[PDB]
């Protein structure tokens, strides 16, 4: 199943596999983190946890939610040093869309340009292919809300509900039973069904100081990050 | 591992912070202490621990009490006991394992 | 083995050892602590007197990047002052292009992306330094950041890097840095680095302190002699 | 930075390029896909199963157009495909800016396969892990070509790529003749993709694109449901 | 599980033999007392203490752990 | 040891072995001792030869009128940093029309030699520069090392068998900040007779002295003008 330096660099195994990429997928799992994204009928919600183990650390500088453009937000998993470098590219690629083409970049075209860059790392046998993932949300005209994931292999797809991190398979098994019964989704139900995803997988039943929620909706297309006070409003209504 | 011979596959995992609170209170029974024990802060640093090393924390907190002849256990000796156990398992292997 | 020679290869469980091996080189440098007060940041470095032949004021582990930004380093000293040169040069390009003094959330962002850039290729090694950045502005207050050799930065109310890291930050959270001004902090900065480093390992050592805030009128400079003599007067009262 | 500037693909002592032989193993483990030309147009049909019900199937596409009259499918790994699509999109433009004419389908495969050969000799790169099927109707007569990661190409009447491709080629050999219409070739392309799919072949588990003399186009899932109905 | 001494012919047990130890375990036992003293070990006085007090204190002050009440390490 | 091949590779203990092997190169060259008073900076070297008819290899070099250096290691990398040293002094004199300060010169060397200690296929510079000079702040003694780590000091000694010279400098450095040029030199000359075998010491053809002084340009003394300094030393006690 191995011959040559196929364990070390990005070349083909005798089985057709290539191991340096599928080693990098489980470099995401060393963060100890899990993020959930849910698309609604007229909105898009990202929820993720934050774990602050110290009192000496400033809790306002640990946000994994990042604002890419004025109308595009994202969440980052994996290791922190590679994830913040990939946000810096996505800020740069969106500004060049506006300068060259004169209008706001669609969120699927931005995920294509990130996945094309990540392809080149697993295409040359020199670079290390950036072991961190990527989840974007955004409102598109004549498409509504839409959610995309980009992995460090260069693959991407549009989702309807999304999990990434340590507890990915347990969260998606919860969500696929939720979506196929096909209830209609208001704004607050998508907030409710996203918090109760990682509250039943992780079994926490938390207070509002450990999670962070970004949202976009077609009445205010600005990507906005919720205050902990209004996080608490959805949380005490979740406990009926 | 065929389902004819072994039927169910019960999985036991690393304890949660509720369980780490629960396991700590069982091993902290017969400890001559003073009632200022914030049990959360011990659980706050207790990450990825076992059920076994929480008995060690209760064991090693008395090992700070065994010096300077304090027959009582101050609350400060617990946060000394956590940080010494916390880096002694830096040299572990940490592979979970899965039945296949 | 063979999976840990270059920084371009992951391990078969998905982590890079050349960064972890360079993180181990930091805990052989001694100790650098820095906490921020209510209205400023105070650094502190205990300096090992290796032999009598060196001069008092040699080989300072406490740099001066910009007019208001300070740096305290810990690691392989040749890589310390090499990172200090690009950070000193990065702030010069900000003032020349944008007109004003660089903020810390941008300065530590540009440096950490420069440190991260050497954790990807086989042609270069990771740095063997971790360091702290602290400053004061009249429009933003006091800031305090810290950068590991992987390239991760966060905000802190107080941090510690060196040999005894946990044994230093255990006593930092005994303080109350939210309300103290940067005068009584100077006595408390020195005291927590006398209780560390038993006299069996080192014979004699040197105190070196730093200081920034509006009491210093925004400029970064060293403490005066008389103030650090008060802290060295406040040295030998920890024997009770 | 810089590169490596040495070929990591060498000759074996038995005289075989081993990395190209391994790249064909990754092609054979891809999704199955068939392609059939019959006397007025070419049918390209593939097999696209999402792993779960959470995926949006109307987001990505296997069947891609290159120009007004050239489509292109694959059977291999995903991210390598989108690279040489964007390469082949550009190569059709530099032919058009010189000659003011849509590119012949033969001359596109001359230049796409020249990229893949150039990429298996140069320094510090692993070869591609995809094989292609290219259709098009230039000057009345249709065309159907297949490339490979080595850089060669062929001129097929009907062929299959992906898993169980050796069973599809026996199935097409007992099915295809010289005289079929386009709607007959659609019906036998679904009949050969049913050899290897799961139990449910719905309107969104497959993806079909055709050429005419009216040009290349890609079928919507409405009439794909009508072709999937009254099948097998 | 016991092992006893039996007559040959009658198969009638006579005595009760004490122990069952392999001879290699008897070679594992010291009887020589290799004399070394703590002054001969320089530069380990942190490790010397926490090795002794984690072993010798449960062998000479058993009640001292039991006064507080913990299991010893 | 597979961690022992290239400068890029970290050890699992975190100590790059190629830097530590260049420290072995500076320990091969002969000893030299530098020290300073309040107003002077004197460095004394000890030459070697191959046969008795070949000449002795010089070590003290002239960088500028107020800066001189002393080398230890392989001589080819010494001239590589020496021609960098001379170039950085006279262009600052070309631009600003002033002597370039010593403490600002050495930081250019520390950034110069750190670059090949991080790339791939690039050796470090095996060299042993002791630097003596004048700022506007009086004398300065600086030493470097192939780990690109320069040290501010008041008396140091590097080369083969130099630990014996350092023990002499520690128990007499309380006297150094008072004396004139005469017994400042022969304080340092008593350090070089410490680092020798017990039969040959100072035979006026293997020792060199360089002084920069508060009204004195940097001057090298070689094998005839050494003899006024070298007389006035007592015999070796045995």
């Amino acid at each position: 199943s191995s011959a040559g330096f196929d364990r070390h660099i990005t070349i083909f195994s005798p089985e057709g596999r290539l191991y340096q990429v599928e080693y990098a997928f489980k470099a995401i799992n060393q963060g100890g983190l899990t993020s959930v994204a849910v698309r609604g009928k007229d909105c898009a919600v990202i929820v993720t946890q934050k774990k602050v183990p110290d009192k000496l650390l400033d809790s306002s500088t640990v946000t994994h939610l990042f604002k890419i453009t004025e109308n595009i937000g994202c969440v980052m998993t994996g290791m922190t040093a590679d994830s913040r470098s990939q946000v810096q590219r996505a800020r740069y690629e969106a500004a060049n869309w506006k300068y060259k083409y004169g209008y706001e970049i669609p969120v699927d075209m931005l995920c294509k340009r990130i996945a094309d860059i990540s392809q080149v790392y697993t295409q040359n046998a020199e670079m290390r292919p950036l072991g961190c993932c990527m989840i974007l949300i955004g409102i598109d005209e004549e498409q509504g809300p839409q959610v995309y994931k980009c992995d460090p292999a260069g693959y991407y797809c549009g989702f309807k509900a999304t999990a990434a991190g340590v507890k990915q398979t347990e969260s998606t098994s919860f969500l696929e039973k939720k979506v196929k019964k096909k209830f209609d989704w208001t704004f607050e139900q998508t907030v409710e069904t996203a918090i109760t995803c990682l509250s039943t997988v992780l079994s926490i039943d938390f207070k509002p100081s450990e999670i962070e929620v970004g949202v976009v909706t077609v009445e205010n297309p600005k990507f906005r990050i919720l205050t902990e006070a209004e996080i608490d409003a959805h949380l005490v209504a979740l406990a009926e | 591992l065929r389902p004819g011979r072994l039927d169910r596959k019960i999985h036991i995992d690393l304890p949660n912070e509720q369980a780490r609170l629960d396991i700590l209170k069982i091993h902290a029974g017969p400890i001559t202490k003073h009632g200022e024990i914030d049990y959360e802060a011990i659980v706050k640093l207790s990450d990825g621990f076992n059920g076994a090393d929480l008995r060690n924390v209760c064991t090693e907190a008395g090992m700070f009490a065994i010096r300077a002849d304090h027959d009582f256990v101050v609350q400060e000796d617990f946060m000394k006991a956590v940080r010494k156990v916390a880096d002694s398992k830096k040299l572990e292997s940490k592979l979970d394992y899965k039945p296949v | 083995t063979g999976y840990d020679l270059s920084a371009s290869t992951f391990s078969p469980d998905g982590r890079v050892f050349q960064v972890e091996y360079a993180m181990k080189a930091v805990e052989n440098s001694s100790t650098a602590i820095g906490i921020r007060c209510k209205d400023g940041v105070v650094f502190g470095v205990e300096k090992l007197v290796l032999s009598k032949l060196y001069e008092e004021g040699s080989n300072k582990r406490l740099f001066n990047v910009d007019r208001h930004v300070g740096m305290a380093v810990a690691g392989l000293l040749a890589d310390a002052r090499s990172l200090a040169d690009i950070a000193r040069e990065e702030a010069s390009n900000f003032r020349s292009n944008f007109g004003y003094n660089i903020p810390l959330k941008h300065l530590a962002d540009r440096v950490a992306m420069y440190v991260h850039a050497y954790t990807l290729y086989s042609a270069v090694r990771p740095f063997g330094c971790s360091f702290m950045l602290g400053s004061y502005s009249v429009n933003d207050g006091a800031q305090l950041y810290m950068i590991d050799p992987s390239g991760v930065s966060y905000g802190y109310w107080g941090c510690a890097i060196g040999k005894a890291r946990q044994a230093a930050k255990t006593e930092i959270e005994k303080l109350q840095m939210k309300e103290m001004t940067c005068r009584d902090i100077v006595k408390e900065v020195a005291k927590i680095i006398y209780i560390v480093h038993d006299e069996v390992k080192d014979k004699a050592f040197e105190l070196e302190l730093s200081w920034v805030g509006e009491l210093t009128n925004g400029r970064h400079e060293i403490v005066p002699k008389d103030i650090r003599e008060e802290a060295e007067k406040y040295a030998k009262e920890s024997l009770k | 930075e810089r590169g490596y500037s040495f070929s990591l693909t060498t000759f074996s002592p038995s005289g075989k390029l081993v990395q190209i032989e391994y790249a064909l193993a990754a092609v054979a483990g891809g999704a199955p896909s068939v392609g059939i030309k019959a006397a007025n147009g070419v049918v390209l049909a593939t097999e696209k199963k999402q792993k779960s019900i959470l995926y949006d199937e109307r987001s990505v596409h296997k069947v891609e157009p290159i120009t007004k009259h050239i489509g292109l499918v694959y059977s291999g790994m995903g991210p390598d495909y989108r690279v040489l699509v964007h390469r082949a999109r550009k190569l059709a433009q530099q032919y058009y800016l010189v000659y003011q004419e849509p590119i012949p389908t033969a001359q596109l495969v001359q230049r796409v396969a020249s990229v893949m050969q150039e990429y298996t000799q140069s320094g510090g790169v692993r070869p591609f892990g995809v094989s292609l099927l290219i259709c098009g109707w230039n000057e009345g007569r249709p065309y159907l070509f297949q490339s490979d990661p080595s850089g060669a190409y062929f001129a097929w009447k009907a062929t299959a790529m992906g898993k169980n491709y050796v069973n599809g080629k026996t199935f097409l050999e007992k099915r295809y003749n010289e005289d079929l219409e386009l709607e007959d070739a659609i019906h036998t392309a679904i009949l050969t993709l049913k050899e290897s799919f799961e139990g449910q072949m719905t309107e969104d588990n497959i993806e079909v694109g055709i050429c005419n003399e009216a040009g290349f186009r890609r079928l919507t899932p409405t009439e794909v449901k009508d072709y999937l109905a009254a099948i097998a | 599980g016991d092992l006893v001494g039996v007559n040959k012919d009658s198969y009638l047990i006579l005595e009760t033999l004490p122990t069952e130890y392999d001879s290699r375990v008897k070679a594992m036992e010291v009887d020589e007392r290799p004399t070394e003293q703590y002054s001969d070990i320089g530069g380990l006085d942190k490790q010397i203490q926490e090795l002794v007090e984690a072993i010798v204190l449960p062998m000479n002050h058993k009640e001292k752990f039991e006064n507080l009440g913990i299991q010893p390490p | 040891n597979q961690y022992d091949n290239d400068v890029t590779v970290w050890s699992p203990q975190g100590r790059i072995h190629q830097i530590e092997y260049a420290m072995e190169a500076v320990k091969q060259g002969s000893a030299t001792v530098g020290l300073k008073s309040k107003t002077h900076a004197v460095l004394v070297a000890l030459k070697r030869a191959q046969s008795e008819l070949a000449a002795h290899q010089k070590k003290i070099l002239h960088v500028d009128n107020h800066i001189g250096i002393s080398i230890a290691g392989l001589t080819a990398d010494a001239r590589l940093l020496c021609n960098f040293m001379r170039q950085e002094c006279l262009d600052s004199r070309f631009v600003f029309d002033r002597p370039l300060p010593v403490s600002r010169l050495v930081s250019l060397i520390g950034s110069k030699t750190q670059i090949p200690t991080q790339r791939y296929g690039r050796r470090p510079y095996g060299v042993g520069l002791l630097i003596a000079g004048y700022d506007d702040m009086g004398p300065h003694i600086f030493q470097t090392c192939p780990s690109a780590n320069y040290f501010d000091c008041r008396a140091m000694s590097i080369g083969a068998r130099s630990q014996s010279a350092r023990t002499y400098l520690e128990r007499h450095m309380s006297e150094f900040m008072e004396c004139n040029l005469n017994e400042l030199v022969k304080h340092g000359l008593r350090a070089l007779r410490e680092t020798l075998p017990a039969e040959q010491d100072l035979t006026t053809k293997n020792v060199s002295i360089g002084i920069v002084g508060k009204d004195l340009e940097f001057t090298i003394y070689d094998d005839d003008d050494v003899s006024p300094f070298l007389e006035g030393l007592e015999e070796r006690p045995q």
